[PDB]
RNA sequence: GGAGAGGUA
DNA sequence: GGGTATTCGCCGCGTACCTCTCCTAGCCCGCAAGTATCCTATTCCTTGCAGCGGT
DNA sequence: ACCGCTGCAAGGAATAGGATACTTGCGGGCTAATGGCGGCGAATACCC
């Protein structure tokens, strides 16, 4: 019988926070990676498929 | 799109809540309440006593 | 009444048995007329014949 | 038949009943059932030792049919299991339904795969909708589209 | 207790009584019915019963 | 640019370990991962480390999300096993670096 | 908004 | 093949009004996973002193 | 005689156990029909 009700909720809010980081994502510029052809070729042929 | 058009003209007929399935744009004009018949038969009117 | 069986025992012999009275449903009471008293309306079976 | 089926294949059997407080009664249920196979009993609240004893064990074929809860979900090797049997699919999320089918397989050898449904009108609308989506897809490519239907 | 009250409350036997006579209450408490459950159709009944 | 590993079980983790570690097996690239299978003297050096960088790949558990793990500078996130994780615990390391 | 029981004509 | 009688299930089942009663559904807590800390206690590992060896 | 080696006291150290708080799923409990006729397609089986 101890399972019956009343716990509550929305300690903490998440609505805002998650707005702010996507905010600050879509502020901010993302990397530009550089990318080697024969090193990255070289990677590739440790593939061995 | 077929369910759209004619829910249960499948023999899968997608539903929401308690099975039954939902009304499709047959079935405002199936049947015997449709548009079709609901002029064709009884509408009450006003200006009227019994 | 609960019976239940000692498993070391051979098939049909009683490690306990506990008893106590359990509450299940509330059947309805016929008046002194004939009459049941559901939800404050005063409704009566008829005798079916089948 | 199922677990015959399995059983003179030669794999072994994931039997997953995820209520741990009945799966030791469950194992003779299903023992007494099949008397020719091996069960032992695996799950996520054991002390910490035996369970990896079961999984070593299971990895060295010394049993066949393994009763457990989700615990299998994390994802072993052991492509000799070759039979998923889910006892009640009833409550069970799709994703990782489809993770379980993902479980049996790993092999040339054909994988089978039980989903047993306890009445149709027993069991709730949703339930249904799921069990009718995973009755659908059976195919290689069908995971997303199995998604979309999550 | 649900199918008790189901039945009690909601089948085609535990009708509403009549009550505005004791004549209407007495001979409501007899009528014997041939429809309900496990019984012959309103409409479907033929010349015969 | 760091790359940061975060799978959600300890044995996914340590297959996890096995593939990087074994392609990556001919180029200046430090692999490692961390779980509570890990021992705290060796919690204490990993995540140090990271904060100074020669490990370059890092894989682990929820550990990671833990408010302590300072990447020195985070170039790439590879979240593998998607459907657990909430909302919280998937950008709380974005909420570390905006644009990575 | 539906199903069921009645009752009148 | 192919005309042809034949039966069987699926679905239609026939005015107007009045009275009264029955109707289901979303979510909190439980379950199973899984993960993290946090003490605790509890054994385990490692070290340092007590005491005999001897040739 | 005195370090050299050993056996035991201790102390810290590490680790199981059992708390707590976090995620996914999802359900369970719980408040909030066997008294009928007709048409027609299906499905015949049926004789050709």
């Amino acid at each position: 019988s101890r399972a019956r009700q009343k716990a509550a909720e929305k300690v903490r809010d998440v609505a805002a926070e998650l707005l702010d980081i996507y905010a600050q994502r879509a502020a901010k510029e993302g990397f530009a990676f550089k990318h080697d052809r024969e090193q990255y070729q070289l990677f590739c042929d440790s593939f061995p498929f | 799109v077929d369910a759209l058009l004619d829910n249960g003209r499948r023999g899968r007929a997608i539903t929401g809540s308690n099975k039954r399935p939902l009304k499709s744009l047959a079935d405002m004009i199936k049947g015997k309440q449709g548009r079709f018949r609901q002029n064709l038969l009884g509408k009450r009117v006003d200006y009227s006593g019994r | 009444r609960l019976v239940i069986y000692e498993r070391e025992a051979p098939e049909g012999t009683v490690k306990d048995i506990k008893e106590q009275e359990v509450y299940m449903g509330e059947i309805p009471l016929m008046t002194d007329n004939g009459t049941f008293v559901i939800n404050g309306t005063e409704r009566v079976i008829v005798s079916q014949l089948h | 038949e199922a677990i015959l089926r399995e059983i003179l294949r030669g794999g072994q059997v994931y039997y997953l009943y995820n209520d741990v407080e009945n799966i030791q009664k469950a194992a003779e249920r299903l023992a007494e059932l099949v008397p020719e196979a091996r069960i032992a009993i695996g799950h996520g609240q054991m002390r910490e030792r035996e369970l990896e004893r079961v999984m070593n064990d299971f990895h060295h074929q010394r049993f066949n049919v393994l009763v457990c809860t989700t615990i299998i979900e994390t994802g072993i090797d052991i492509p000799t299991a070759n039979t998923i049997i889910i006892e009640r699919a009833d409550h069970f999320g799709l994703a990782q339904l489809h993770q379980l089918r993902g479980r049996v397989g790993r092999s040339h050898h054909q994988a089978y795969a039980w989903l047993l449904t306890p009445h149709p009108k027993a069991m709730t609308t949703d339930a249904q909708k799921r069990l009718e989506a995973i009755a659908s897809l059976e195919d290689l490519g069908a995971g997303f589209a199995l998604a979309t239907h999550d | 207790s649900a199918a008790v009250k189901e039945f009690f409350g909601s089948s085609q036997l535990s009708q509403f009584m009549d009550q505005n006579n004791p004549l209407s209450e007495i001979t409501h408490k007899r009528r014997i019915s041939a429809l309900g459950p496990g019984g012959l159709t309103r409409e479907r009944a033929g010349f015969e019963v | 640019k760091q790359v940061a590993v975060l799978v959600p079980t300890t044995l996914l983790a340590q297959q996890h370990y096995d593939n990087f570690r074994d392609r990556f097996a001919n180029w200046p690239v430090r692999i490692e991962m961390i779980s509570r299978f890990r021992s705290a003297k060796e919690q204490t050096q990993i995540l140090a480390e990271v904060a100074e960088g020669k490990i370059d790949i890092l894989i682990g558990t929820h550990k990671l999300l833990q408010s302590d793990v300072k990447f020195k500078d985070l170039g790439l996130l590879i979240v593998d096993e998607e459907h657990r994780f909430g909302v919280r615990h998937k950008e709380r390391i974005k909420a570390m670096r905006a644009n990575v």
